[PDB]
Parts: structure tokens; C-alpha cells; sequence
């Protein structure tokens, strides 16, 4: 069981660059592809992400995609830049100009053939794979433009493999581009059918977590990409290391999704403590579970207290005990009996692994499927509402062949999605 | 006189791991299979200084079996006995029974036949599995269906783990634990039910252990199995055989769900202050605070019970201790059972495993009673399954894998009828 | 009692190379021919401390035989026993039979008569060759044609390598492997068919070898030839000779294609756990997973079969083990064969070659069944030949060398009748 | 089994100069004819290409032919120039001026006698030869004009020995001479009946392989001649070194040619890797097999995807395993069942040798006889039609004695070959 990696645009590449810095140190490899580890459990499942090479070297199964050559220049020269194979870097020369229309129809259609030739090469080399990881953002043009195109083309060829996309959805309070609502609405139109499991993150909330819980006075894009990676790495720790009770990517999908369209998730991580307040803290499971369910710690700008949890999960790492995980989970359900659906008994999925993150004793990851997402999509639909009334900025997109009908479907399908979550709330 | 044990899934393999460390200590056989008699019941001898078990390890995922392959007990197991897959059933019964079932079910059925060729007096099989996941439920249900046709009248025993009503670990558990009932009902000669949360209370109070993890619970099940088969492996005052045991215990063909309990379990330091004699260990077996499934016998009426003593026991008092119990109106028996005790006294004291959580004793007791108290452990579950099935939640996963929507009707209809039979006899 | 071996082509020499290293180990003879008895069956002694084999090496290309001339075993043979040509047949049977073969066929026949003069009790000749190239087929078919007329009634055995239906390395293979059918049919007393595919699966599964190359496959064939003739070279409880073995096996003059299999082949580490007894080894020979040709006996009815045990075997149980097999309806025999077994027990254990892929064992079995299932190994192939012959591809190469366009009529006609007989007797 | 060499024209000499530079280093021979090797297997068949001299020196079986003395001066003074015997350099004084009429009738007639006395002298020196190697181009006058005259005279004397031609056929996209189409068509008229098997190579494609796969920014005739040499060196490696399974020139000819006229081949070589991307590559047979069949690597300017393969070959070098070669060959046939002819099963020939190229662990050579050549001859034929229609440049050739009949059959006969390949497609 091994998984290939796809990154798109400036947003994804900056997120994806931190991933290979963190997971590489986890498996003990140097910056030049060499190995110098100690524990044998590192080599047991090294191949879930890497490919072997001559001379005892490893290279990752990553693809970096772009429509401008600037960002590849940064990642190539940066730390851990020589790990990647040169053939994997796929980039154009023109750019997107924050156009969803240019990315899908005009510019990306020429460059789409090149990448599928590469992902086909990585798909044959792997013996028995399960999923693809996609990293992108929903504001710009390249990430939402080609990111939508590959997903449709990837899905058709492989309708039996699981698909993962780790999306970043825009927020009004940190709004940055005049044409954001046009991009975000058009892309989610096809994520409602062409992906299996979807994560949503906000730059607004990642600012809420960074100042208050971390006591960060200078949150740059260095640290935010740090936080998303640790949630990204935690989900697939059952694959790379053993455990008392196991859960791979396929188990979670069946356990959380009651109906095919309700697969928009909310991350959360614990512990997250400041550099000075760590000495004054305990080391126990009950402190972890309270932090996980805290409405003050989620990674989306939506409060769960306006809705009820459908299903949740908890991924624990370290030497722990099975009852204590069991007793904490029942405490929350009984104390918070108002905030959980009634007609699904025992809504919590559990998993414990063995190897803790280096320098720590315990950890936890929360993936909780709630009905509070319906607000995070209505807010966007409102910003899109006042623009399409007067056809502002419409001429830029209409030049590449779209029509007023397509924008009509963009609102209608977004209308359908919010309706479904309200009905089951 | 030989038996074959089959471990299926993570739950079965983990329990089977605990047992085979227990058996080796009993017979003085080192992990590399060499002995520094009676061992033919589970072991096969190869030339000189080599014993290998009559066990087969089964899984659809390599993770929980390759832990054995590298561990301390790599040399004991014959390499062909460890069967692994490539993709797990992902907690789908439908994937276990239908899609991911047949590409592996054939290999083990070929491997069972090889093991059943060496034996001369095959007694029966022991099956270890759980009702939680589809890998241990969907596949194990398929194995028993193929075993029954090929072998027919030979007795098969299982040791199943029932999901708890409150302390449960998954979301879709009720869907699995209802679909296994048909193949257990129609294809099992004796079925043992054990609950996970109940073993926690026994660990908390009697053993005074703060945090029981899955290591210690699996050590407890090893003690129950070892005692039932201790009648074949050794010799004593009275003898009870597996086919003998079914005759006295099971009153009707549809009613084969005994409840198990053990005595004594005690900590090392508190073992000094008490004197453990036959008079009380027969009373400890009947405490509702020591039943291994969260059910109250006070709302049920006993139909039979078997008491297997081992160590230093004399038949002069056992009849007296059994006589004492009969005079209580709290412990109720049915009217059509003028006598309901089957007794077996053995000579070999139970052996304590080093690194364990139990103290060395001179005598031990294992109890196996067929009561109607267990009717509730199914009625509560059927509410959970029916409540979720009202909205057809999660069903889309199972429908696409080969099932149809009326299949869940038979799952509830069968449990509808089976609860009536216990009501009728009660 | 002496026997003479002839090797043809790259396939024959490579197979012959492995065997003649194997024989030297058996009789304690160093590569330089000196021994630090019974060896007269294969060896000739010259004065004092010099033994040379009864071998002859034949090829039309200097490359492969020169490897023997330089290798570690240069000193064993006469210089004159190693015969090489100048231009290979280039995978042309027509070149082999008519053009290039005739300039060398005389030289070896003069050499055969020289070796046949030394012997006093000649039983027959052993031929190792393959149906792939014309050099190994066209010359061999000519070479037996000369042997049969000159010597008449003495028995000749062949050990052929049949082309696989799927895993093959040439383009024009079917044309050769049909034209060889006539000469083998009417000029060979017994023909052994061995396939390149099946030996791979045997290496993969049973031996658990990751990358079997031609070194290991040739070592497997060396064991089969060593076992058949161990009845002559040693002494035992019961004896079966070549003339004796042909009598019991070949029921009609046209049905002489036994299928071979060997037991046991086991890896070193997996050998420790299993106790190899005669009861199971006689069962391993009948597994269709261990037949040396990609053929299913399940679609055929056995006609006869011969067992060649060696090591520590007593006749008390062999009849018991043979009796066990006869009770299976899976293993089917023809109605006019109430008895279909020839048994020979020898006293010498098989000897393991250092650097090989086998472990030292006390017992060994060789099976030789004349079954009717082998009809399919030709029926599939005749489709390949006939499909390509539809458009008359490649024929211009063969026509210019002296063959006629009608010559391919008899090639498919002869296989038409030969396949007809098996369904008739079956 | 030892073979003599013939070179014609400026193209052939520049191709042929590198072959003797490469093959000499393979056998350990120095630049002055001495020997300083280590492995004995070099000397086992050293005679396959060289002839013995007194004093422990070696000289090759080379014949250099020319019609202008400029090129002979360069090859004589170049690296490895003193290896050749001085008598072998045969060259005239007038030149051809890109006239196929002059190459056959006027200027080659006087000089043809001189060379045939030399090739006879090598034909008497040989003990038991098999073949002749001819290296030339189809664009100029000397190479086609003399080369077709050499082949015509050589064939009649030796009707049974095998004849090899490694031709360079022109391409429209790298067109360099105004009268190329007249030259190419008139020569191919007689390669149909006077040679045994022919290799076709395009200067257009060798640019594609150099820029793309090799990442070469400046492909000069120094590097293009490097590529072709490795193919000629690879075909006859079974003759010079041992192996598990062998294949000489006679085995390939019978295994490739279903009908006498379908003997035009396309080579291909693997691996070909840049100096930076080699560290990030595996070393296995399965990577080698896919590269050969890649339509982006085949060394002629025609797409095999436009047709179906008749037969193929594969000469492997290195210490390898025999089933691994066998298993991959069935993988390609099963996966690509659309692109192979149906009425000939198991269309692949195989050969494995032991001595690998110096400094490398593995190698492979691909020879594929396809039906896709029928297009590579139509493109040339079209260029000819627009010329002979209006009799442009015709007067230059008619002055030496050809007629409109000779040009008429030139298209008529080349019409037949396109007919055959389409018929069996
Ligand atoms: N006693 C015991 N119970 C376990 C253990 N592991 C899991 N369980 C129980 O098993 C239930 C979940 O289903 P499982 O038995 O784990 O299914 P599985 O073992 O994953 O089988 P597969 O899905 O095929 O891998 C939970 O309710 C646990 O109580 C164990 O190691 N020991
Ligand atoms: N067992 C075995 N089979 C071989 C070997 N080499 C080639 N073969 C088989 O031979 C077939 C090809 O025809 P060959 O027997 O090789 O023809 P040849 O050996 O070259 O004989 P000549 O053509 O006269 O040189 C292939 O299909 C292989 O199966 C070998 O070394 N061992
Ligand atoms: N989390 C995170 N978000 C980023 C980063 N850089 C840009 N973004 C977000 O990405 C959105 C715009 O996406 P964009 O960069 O235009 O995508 P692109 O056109 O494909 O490069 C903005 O709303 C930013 O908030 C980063 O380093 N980290
Ligand atoms: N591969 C290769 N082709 C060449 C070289 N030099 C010339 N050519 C090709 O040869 C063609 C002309 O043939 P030419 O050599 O001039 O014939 P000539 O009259 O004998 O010199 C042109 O189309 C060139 O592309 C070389 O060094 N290598
Ligand atoms: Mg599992
Ligand atoms: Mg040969």
C-alpha cells in the first residue's frame, strides 16, 4: 500500500515543500537521499511514499505542477530541494492571471498532457496503490483551474482508487483578491462529484490559532504551512508504523460518510503549546481529548456550536492504554449529549499507533464531520451574490468561451449542497 | 486426539498470540520449538528436537501478522501457516464475504486439508474471531460455511467477542454483528460469547490493576481455553470430553451460547491473606460481578452449568458444595432440571505465565452455564441496528459490493426468531 | 553394464554440463579424473588413477563447447570427444537435416562406434536435446536415424525440452517443433517431455527462489536422470531395470511419452520444520502443482505409473501408501488398469551438489506416469503452426534449403494421427 | 566467423571513424595497434574484426572509399588514424558534385576496379567469412552512386554471404540539398534486390533524441555519429563475447523477414540518460524494456503507433536472469495487444550476452520490423513528383545518359514497396 503525491500552483507547492521536509526527517533520510536511521520500523514501510534508486538512495513520489516558472525556481534551490527527481518538475511559461477560465480551457489544456504522462509512469511502478494526495487552494487560477481538470481526468481512468484533496477555502476577513468568489464557486461545482474525501482549511482561522494558542506575534507563511503539514502527516501514520488498533484511508471513508455527498471535513490537532507554557502542563490522554473537541482550536472559520457532529475520529500516537481512550470518549458524549446526532449511536472512531512524533510522548488528530459547514459556503455565496447581479468582471472570463448558463449552475449546485446539510442537521 | 485452531483477523491473531505462549510454557517447549508424551494434542514432532503447532494464522492485511514473523516466536510457526493479504476489508462485511473473500479463502482451505491429513483422531476445531470488523466477521463466516460441508458432523467451537453497548470503538458495529448471526446459528456446534467492557470491570476490581490494556485481556482468554482442553491433555479423577460436554450442556439444537466465567483471579499481594478452598471458588463462579458478559443472571433462569476443577480437589466435598448452591432461591434453575451440574476434576494445576498479571494457586475452576440471561445482550443490540437502519445510513457502501437491500431483513428476522426461542424455553 | 550419452546443441551441452558434474560428486572423482566398483556404467578407467566418461559433445558452433574446453572440467574428457562445427544452423531445421548436418554426421558416427567397442553390455544411449532450434532438432533427428538402423533393438531414451505455449523466446519455434515429431515417433523407445514454464513455477513456489536462471533449471533435470539409473549403479531391496521399466509402462508401441515429477524439493530453512515421510512424499508426486509440464492430469485418466524410491524406505508401507492413493476418485485410472504401479526401492540416498538450490534429504521419489492428459500439449501447439502456415510465412527460408512445400503436410498429418490415438485409447 | 568493412562517401567515413574508435577501446587495443587488456575474453574472438600483423600489432579489416581527397586527409590525421593500413585508403581526384549520374556512370566506373582488388584481397585473407558491412547516406552522390555500384558488384560474386547496410535516408524537415529526392529514389530501386537487410536512420530524429532525452543543447555531428556507432557495435556483440543465449546475423535475418522484400528496420537503444538524471534512476531489466518500445525513442522519423509491429528483437548485455527477460516480453505483448500482428504468435526474439559495455551494468538494443515505414517512403516520393513533373534539374543527369524511362520506373518500382507494406498491415 503506497500513495502518489500531486501538488498544484504556488499555494500547494509551498504547502507541499514543508511536507517533504517533515516526513523525510521522520524516516531518517538526509537532504541528499541518503539514509542514517536507527529504528528498524522506519524501513518496514518506507515504500508507502518513496521509490528506490541505484546506490542506496530514495526519491519521493511527488509531482510539482505550475503555470509559471518562478515558484519551481524557489523550491529547487531551497532546503531539501535536491531530493526531487528533475523530470518531475512540470511548469509552463505564461501564467494564469487569476483566471479560472484560462486555467481550464486555454492554458492548462496544453500542459495537461505532460503531467498525465508522468502520473501514469508513477502509477505503473507502484505494485498495489490506493490513493492520490492533492494539495491546492481555491482562490487563485492555476490551483483551482488545472486542479479541477486533473481530478476529472484522474478519476475517469481510476474509478476504483480512493482520492484525497486538501483544500484551502477563502474567507472574507482575510480577503485578498477582487475576484475570489468567482473562482471558489466554480471549482466546488465539480469537487462535489469527482473526489472521495475532502479537507477544508481557512487562512482566517489559521491566524486565530497562531496568535492566541501559540502566542505567535509574527505568523508568516512559514508557520501556517507548518501547521497544515502536521495534520496532513498524521492521517497516514497507521500505514507507516504498527499499532494496537489500526485504521488506513479506506476505513475512515466508510466510517464517516453516511451519504456520498457529505465528505467535507474539519481538521484539528493537539497538543499545541507555547515554548514557555509547556513546562507547566501534564502528559495524559484526558487533556488531549478536551483540546481536540475545543471549538477554539478547529482549522476552519466555522463554529461547531451552531450544529451537531455527525461522526468524528481520533488518531493517537505513543505508548497509551485502551481503556483510557475508551473512557475519555464516553465522557465527552455523555457531557455534550446536545451536540451529537441521536440516531447514530457511538459516533466516535478510534485508532492508536506506536511511534510518537520525535521529541514528544503523545499526540492526537481530530477529523470531525459536522453540519456547521453549511455556513462556510453561504458566506461565500453571498459575496458571489452581489457581483454576478451586475456582471462585474464577467467580460474577462467570457472571452474564453464560458456563458451565463455556467455561472447559473455554479450558484444552483452550491445551492443544492447547502440544502443537503441543512436537511440532516 | 488432536484439534486444529484457526485465528482470523487482528482480534483472532492477537488472542492466538497470547495462547501459544501459554501452551509452550505448559509443556516445556522453547520458542525455537525444541524440548529440553501428551503434546500430540496440539503439536507435531519433526524428526528430533522439533515441535510445531497445529495452528494457522489468517489475515487480509500484512500489518498484524508480520509482527509475529519478526518477533520472538518466529521459529515456532511453520512459514506456510501465516497467510496474509494485500488489502483489508475496511470494516465491510460485504467486502469480506464477497469481493475480498474468494481470492484468499481457497489457499487456507487447501492448508487446512494438509493439517487434517496428519491427524488420526481429529476431535474438532477451535476458531478465534470477533464480531467487530468485516475481516473477522465476513471472512470467518465464509470459512465456517466451507468447513461444514467438507467435514459434516465434526464439532467446531468458537470464541467470539461481542460488541459492548456503551464502550464501543466504531460507528458501524451494529451492521456487522447482526449479519454474522445466520452463519453462526446454522453452522456452529458451540459458541462462546465474551464482552470487552465486562473484562474491564474484572480487571479493575478483582485484580486491582489501574490500566488494563489489550495485553492483559488476551491473557485472560488464554486461561479459559487452556482449562477446557486440559481434560484431553492430562488425566485425573473424572474426565469430560468435548463431545461429552455438548451432550450435557446444550438442551436444544438452537441453544448453544454458554456464558463463561473463571475462578480464582487474584493479585499477588492480596493472595497471601486469603485461603482459597473449594467452598468459595464454587461461590465466586456465581457472582454476577464476575460474569464475563454484561448480563444479569438475576433476570434469567439457569438451564445447566458445568464446573471444571483442576489441581488439588477431592470429590467428597464438591458434591457438598454443589449441594449448598442448590439451597439458594437467588440462584434459580428451571423446573424441568432436577439436576443440572456436570462435574470434572483434573490433576494438573494451572500454570502461571511469567510477566503476567495473575498469582500462582493450587486450584482453579472454570464455569460454563447455559442460561436465558443472555437474551438481553441481543435485544439491546437489535435496537441499535434498527435505529440506524431507519434512515438507511452507510448502506450505500454495502449495496455496491454485492448485497441487496432485503438482506438486512433476514439479519433482523433471524434475530427476531432466535430471541423468541429463549423466551419460550424461559 | 555400460551406457553412453550424447549431447546436442546449446541446450544439450548446458544440460549435459550439469549432469557430468553431478555424477563426479556421486562417485568421489575429482575434476582431473582421479579418484581419491560400480562406476563402469558411465566411466572408463585407463591404467592407474585416470577415469574418463562415456560422453560425446556435439555442436555446430564453437562458442558454447569452447566454454567446456577452458572451464574447470577441461581435464575430464578426451580432446576428441568435443566436436564443433563452423556455421550454426541459424534456427533452421532444413539447414540441420540437409545442408550443414551432413558434413558432420559422419564424424560422430565414427566416434560412436569407437565408444561402443569398449563396452561389453550396452543397454542403450541417452540423448539430451530440445525442440527449439534446428541445430538441436535437425541434427538430432538425423543422428537417431543413423543410430536406429545401425544398432536396431537396443533402447534409446530422449530427454527433450518442449516449447512453451506462452513463454517462448523465438519467432519460428512451431515450425521446428512439428517437423521433429516424425523422427521421434518412429525412432525412439521412450521420450521424456520437459517444459520451461513449469520449472519456473516449481522454482518460485516450492524452492522460494527469487530469480531462477538457467543454472538452477538444469540442476533439476540432472536429478531426474541420476535417479533413473541409480538402479544400475547401486544395490537395493527391489530392482527395476530399463528393459524392465519399459515393459511395465508402455502399453502400445505408439504411446511412449511419460510425464516426470520429483519429490521432495525443499528450501533449506523450510526443510527443518517439515518431517518428510513416505506417506506424504508419495502424495506430493500427484499434485498437479508439481508436474513438470504445464498439463492438467485432472482432464486425463492415468494409464500406468512408476515409482522410484531411494534412501530409507521399507516395502511394508509403500503398498499401504499406494493403497491410499487408489481410494481417491480425484486420481483416476483406466478401467482395464486395476493395478498400475511399478515399484523400485534403492539403498543409496540422493547426493546434494554444493552450490545448488536443494537441501540434504534422506528420502527421494521419482514419478513417471504414462497419462492421457498430455494430448493437450500438442493440440494447442498445432494451432500455432497451422495459424502461421495459413499465410505461408517464413517458408521461403526452408524451401530454398531442399525441403518441399508438401513436407509440411506430413508434419501436421502425423500429429493428426498421433493425437487421434490418445483419445481412442482414452 | 569474421567480417570485413566498407565505407563510402563523406557521411560514411565520419560515421565509420567513430566505430573503429569505439570498438578498439572495447577490445583494449591502443591508438597505435598495440594491446594492453586484462580479460582473456577480449582475445577469444579478437580476429572477428582485425587482422594479425608482425611484432604483436593489430590492423582492422577496413576499406575507406572516396571521390574527393579532402576527407581522407582528415581521417588519416585524426585520432586513431594510424591504425589503418595505408593501402586501404582509396580515393579519387574529381568529386561527384551531388550527381547520382556521375557516381555510377562517369566517375565511379574508373575507380570501381581499384577497390574490388582490395576487397578481394581481404576475401582471400578470410578463412570463413559471413558478411560485408556498408555504411553510407542516401542524399549525396558519392555514397549512393558508388555504394549501389559496390553492392551490385559485390552481390554477384558472393550470392551466399550476408550483406548489411546501415543507411541514412533524408528527411524533409532537415532538407539540405535541392536535388535530394532524385538521389534517394534512384538508389532505393536497387537496395530492394541486392541487399539482405537494411537499417534506416534519419538526421531529423537524431536531433529529437539529442535535445529531448539527452538534454543536449548543441548537437553536432560529433554526437550524432556517437549514437549510430553504438547500434552497429551492439548488433554483433554475440559474435565477440560469450552468453547464455546467442544470436548471430543469420539467426536475426530468418527471424525478422517473413517475405523477401520486407527487410527495412528501425533501431533503438536503451538506456540513454543525461549526466544529471542518471543518479536518480534504477538499474533493472523492467525499466530497459519500456524505454526501447517508447515511440519517443525510436531512431527513425516515423511513428509506430500508425501501424502494427510484424516482429521485434532485443539484444541484452549484462549479467541478468532469464525469466525476467521472458516475463517482461509477455507483459508488453499482453498490455499492447492492439499494436502487434495477430497471425504470428510471440512476435519477439531474444538474446542475452555476458560482457556489458564498459562503465555500465546493463544495456539493450531494439530492432523492430514494422509496417510504419510505408509512410517514410511516401513523404520522399511526394518530393520527387513535383520535380519530375516539370523536368526541373533533369538536364544535369540526362547529360550522362539516363532517360525518362529510368526515372519512370524509379517511381513505379518504389510504388510497389509501399504497396506491399500496406497490404500486410
Ligand atoms: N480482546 C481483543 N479485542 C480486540 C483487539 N483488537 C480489536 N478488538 C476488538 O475488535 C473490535 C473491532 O473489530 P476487529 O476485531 O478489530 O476487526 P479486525 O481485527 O480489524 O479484523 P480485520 O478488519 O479483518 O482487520 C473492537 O470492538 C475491539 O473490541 C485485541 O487485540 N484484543
Ligand atoms: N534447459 C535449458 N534450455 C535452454 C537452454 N538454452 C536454450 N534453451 C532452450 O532452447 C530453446 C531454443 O532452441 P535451442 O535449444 O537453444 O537451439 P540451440 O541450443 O541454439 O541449438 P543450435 O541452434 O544447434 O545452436 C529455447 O526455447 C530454450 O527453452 C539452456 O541453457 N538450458
Ligand atoms: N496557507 C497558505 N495559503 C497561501 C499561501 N500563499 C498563498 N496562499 C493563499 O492562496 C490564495 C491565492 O491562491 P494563488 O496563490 O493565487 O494560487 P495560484 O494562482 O495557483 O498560485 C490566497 O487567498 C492566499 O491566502 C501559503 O504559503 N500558505
Ligand atoms: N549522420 C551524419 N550525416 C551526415 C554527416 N555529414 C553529412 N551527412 C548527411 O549526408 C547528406 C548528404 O550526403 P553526402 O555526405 O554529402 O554525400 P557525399 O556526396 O558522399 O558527400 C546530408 O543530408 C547530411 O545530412 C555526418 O557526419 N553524420
Ligand atoms: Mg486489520
Ligand atoms: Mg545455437
Amino acid at each position: 500500500r503506497e500513495i502518489v503525491h500531486i501538488q498544484a500552483g504556488q499555494c500547494g507547492n509551498q504547502i507541499g515543500a514543508k511536507f517533504w521536509e517533515i516526513i523525510s526527517d521522520e524516516h531518517g533520510i538526509d537532504a541528499t537521499g541518503a539514509y542514517h536511521g536507527d529504528s528498524d520500523l522506519q524501513l518496514e514501510r518506507i515504500n508507502v511514499y518513496y521509490n528506490e534508486a541505484s546506490g542506496g538512495k530514495y526519491v519521493p513520489r511527488a509531482v510539482l505542477v505550475d503555470l509559471e516558472p518562478g515558484t519551481m525556481d524557489s523550491v529547487r534551490s531551497g532546503p531539501f530541494g535536491q531530493i526531487f527527481r528533475p523530470d518531475n518538475f512540470v511548469f509552463g511559461q505564461s501564467g494564469a492571471g487569476n483566471n479560472w477560465a484560462k486555467g481550464h480551457y486555454t492554458e492548462g489544456a496544453e500542459l495537461v498532457d505532460s503531467v498525465l504522462d508522468v502520473v501514469r509512469k508513477e502509477a505503473e511502478s507502484c505494485d498495489c496503490l490506493q490513493g492520490f494526495q492533492l494539495t491546492h487552494s481555491l482562490g487563485g487560477g492555476t490551483g483551482s483551474g488545472m486542479g479541477t481538470l486533473l481530478i476529472s481526468k484522474i478519476r475517469e481512468e481510476y474509478p476504483d482508487r480512493i482520492m484525497n484533496t486538501y483544500s484551502v477555502v477563502p474567507s472574507p476577513k482575510v480577503s485578498d483578491t477582487v475576484v475570489e468568489p468567482y473562482n471558489a464557486t466554480l471549482s466546488v461545482h465539480q469537487l462535489v462529484e469527482n473526489t472521495d474525501e475532502t479537507y477544508c482549511i481557512d487562512n482566517e482561522a489559521l491566524y486565530d490559532i497562531c496568535f492566541r494558542t501559540l502566542k505567535l506575534t509574527t505568523p508568516t507563511y512559514g508557520d501556517l504551512n507548518h501547521l497544515v503539514s502536521l495534520t496532513m502527516s498524521g492521517v497516514t501514520t497507521c500505514l507507516r508504523f504498527p499499532g494496537q488498533l489500526n485504521a488506513d484511508l479506506r476505513k475512515l471513508a466508510v466510517n464517516m460518510v453516511p451519504f456520498p455527498r457529505l465528505h467535507f471535513f474539519m481538521p484539528g490537532f493537539a497538543p499545541l503549546t507555547s515554548r514557555g507554557s509547556q513546562q507547566y502542563r501534564a502528559l495524559t490522554v484526558p487533556e488531549l481529548t478536551q483540546q481536540m473537541f475545543d471549538a477554539k482550536n478547529m482549522m476552519a472559520a466555522c463554529d461547531p456550536r451552531h450544529g451537531r457532529y455527525l461522526t468524528v475520529a481520533a488518531i493517537f500516537r505513543g505508548r497509551m492504554s485502551m481503556k483510557e481512550v475508551d473512557e475519555q470518549m464516553l465522557n465527552i458524549q455523555n457531557k455534550n449529549s446536545s451536540y451529537f446526532v441521536e440516531w447514530i449511536p457511538n459516533n466516535v472512531k478510534t485508532a492508536v499507533c506506536d511511534i510518537p512524533p520525535r521529541g514528544l510522548k503523545m499526540s492526537a488528530t481530530f477529523i470531525g464531520n459536522s453540519t456547521a459547514i453549511q455556513e462556510l459556503f453561504k458566506r461565500i455565496s453571498e459575496q458571489f451574490t452581489a457581483m454576478f447581479r451586475r456582471k462585474a468582471f464577467l467580460h474577462w472570463y467570457t472571452g474564453e468561451g464560458m456563458d451565463e448558463m455556467e455561472f447559473t449552475e455554479a450558484e444552483s449546485n452550491m445551492n443544492d449542497l447547502v440544502s443537503e446539510y441543512q436537511q440532516y442537521q | 486426539r488432536e484439534c486444529i485452531s484457526i485465528h482470523v483477523g487482528q482480534a483472532g491473531v492477537q488472542i492466538g498470540n497470547a495462547c501459544w505462549e501459554l501452551y509452550c510454557l505448559e509443556h516445556g517447549i522453547q520458542p525455537d520449538g525444541q524440548m529440553p508424551d501428551s503434546f500430540n494434542t496440539f503439536f507435531s514432532e519433526t524428526g528430533a528436537g522439533k515441535h510445531v503447532p497445529r495452528a494457522v494464522f489468517v489475515d487480509l492485511e500484512p500489518t498484524v501478522v508480520d509482527e509475529v514473523r519478526t518477533g520472538t516466536y518466529r521459529q515456532l510457526f511453520h512459514p506456510e501457516q501465516l497467510i496474509t493479504g494485500k488489502e483489508d476489508a475496511a470494516n465491510n462485511y460485504a467486502r469480506g464475504h464477497y469481493t475480498i473473500g474468494k481470492e484468499i479463502v481457497d489457499l487456507v482451505l487447501d492448508r487446512i486439508r494438509k493439517l487434517a491429513d496428519q491427524c488420526t483422531g481429529l476431535q474438532g476445531f477451535l476458531i478465534f474471531h470477533s464480531f467487530g470488523g468485516g475481516t473477522g466477521s465476513g471472512f470467518t463466516s465464509l470459512l465456517m460455511e466451507r468447513l461444514s460441508v467438507d467435514y459434516g458432523k465434526k464439532s467446531k467451537l468458537e470464541f467470539a467477542i461481542y460488541p459492548a453497548p456503551q464502550v464501543s470503538t466504531a460507528v458501524v458495529e451494529p451492521y456487522n454483528s447482526i449479519l454474522t448471526t445466520h452463519t453462526t446459528l446454522e453452522h456452529s456446534d458451540c459458541a462462546f460469547m465474551v464482552d470487552n467492557e465486562a473484562i474491564y470491570d474484572i480487571c479493575r476490581r478483582n485484580l486491582d490493576i489501574e490500566r488494563p490494556t489489550y495485553t492483559n485481556l488476551n491473557r485472560l482468554i488464554g486461561q479459559i481455553v487452556s482449562s477446557i482442553t486440559a481434560s484431553l491433555r492430562f488425566d485425573g479423577a473424572l474426565n469430560v470430553d468435548l463431545t461429552e460436554f455438548q451432550t450435557n450442556l446444550v438442551p436444544y439444537p438452537r441453544i448453544h451460547f454458554p456464558l463463561v466465567t473463571y475462578a480464582p483471579v487474584i493479585s499477588a499481594e492480596k493472595a497471601y491473606h486469603e485461603q482459597l478452598s473449594v467452598a468459595e471458588i464454587t461461590n465466586a463462579c456465581f457472582e454476577p460481578a464476575n460474569q464475563m458478559v454484561k448480563c444479569d443472571p438475576r433476570h434469567g433462569k439457569y438451564m445447566a452449568c458445568c464446573m471444571l476443577y483442576r489441581g488439588d480437589v477431592v470429590p467428597k466435598d464438591v458434591n457438598a458444595a454443589i449441594a449448598t448452591i442448590k439451597t439458594k432461591r437467588t440462584i434459580q434453575f428451571v423446573d424441568w432440571c432436577p439436576t443440572g451440574f456436570k462435574v470434572g476434576i483434573n490433576y494438573q494445576p494451572p500454570t502461571v505465565v511469567p510477566g503476567g498479571d495473575l498469582a500462582k494457586v493450587q486450584r482453579a475452576v472454570c464455569m460454563l452455564s447455559n442460561t436465558t440471561a443472555i437474551a438481553e445482550a441481543w435485544a439491546r443490540l437489535d435496537h441499535k441496528f434498527d435505529l440506524m437502519y431507519a434512515k438507511r445510513a452507510f448502506v450505500h457502501w454495502y449495496v455496491g459490493e454485492g448485497m441487496e437491500e432485503g438482506e438486512f431483513s433476514e439479519a433482523r428476522e433471524d434475530l427476531a426468531a432466535l430471541e423468541k426461542d429463549y423466551e419460550e424455553v424461559g
